This record gives structure tokens, C-alpha cells and sequence, in this order.
């Protein structure tokens, strides 16, 4: 498969839906 | 667009994540429900797309 290596940050991304039961 | 999100569908953050061939997410491996250890052979569904009993 195809893993790669990422490095995002950590303060928070994107909020489409609410929370997910 | 490359790469799925380029981010661990179970952290929000990066690493060595895997892309899903059936959704743009990505895992940490062990943050699998069932951990790879050793990635998959060609391609790979997450959890979610492998409940629909595809695989690969
Ligand atoms: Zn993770
Ligand atoms: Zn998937």
C-alpha cells in the first residue's frame, strides 16, 4: 500500500460535520 | 490533491501513515483497528471500506 511520511502540525485541520456518535 | 489528506484518520496528525485506496484517509499502522506491522501487498482499504468486503 501506499504509506507515506507526513508531518503535519498539531492545532487543528478542518470541522465539516459535528460530532461523530 | 496527492497523498490522501496526509493525515492518521485516528490522530489528525502525520507519521508514516498509509493512504486508503477506497478514501483519501491514511493510518498509522498500528493505529489500525488490525495492525499492518508489514504494509499491505499493492493496494489497501481502511477499515471502514473493508467492512463493505472489498479488500485490496
Ligand atoms: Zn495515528
Ligand atoms: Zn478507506
Amino acid at each position: 500500500a501506499r504509506t507515506k511520511q507526513t508531518a503535519r502540525k498539531s492545532t487543528g485541520g478542518k470541522a465539516p460535520r459535528k460530532q461523530l456518535c | 490533491g496527492s497523498k490522501n489528506e496526509d493525515e492518521c484518520a485516528v490522530c489528525r496528525d502525520g507519521g508514516e501513515l498509509i493512504c486508503c485506496d477506497g478514501c483519501p484517509r491514511a493510518f498509522h499502522l498500528a493505529c489500525l483497528s488490525p495492525p499492518l506491522r508489514e504494509i499491505p501487498s499493492g493496494t489497501w482499504r481502511c477499515s471502514s471500506c473493508l467492512q463493505a468486503t472489498v479488500q485490496e
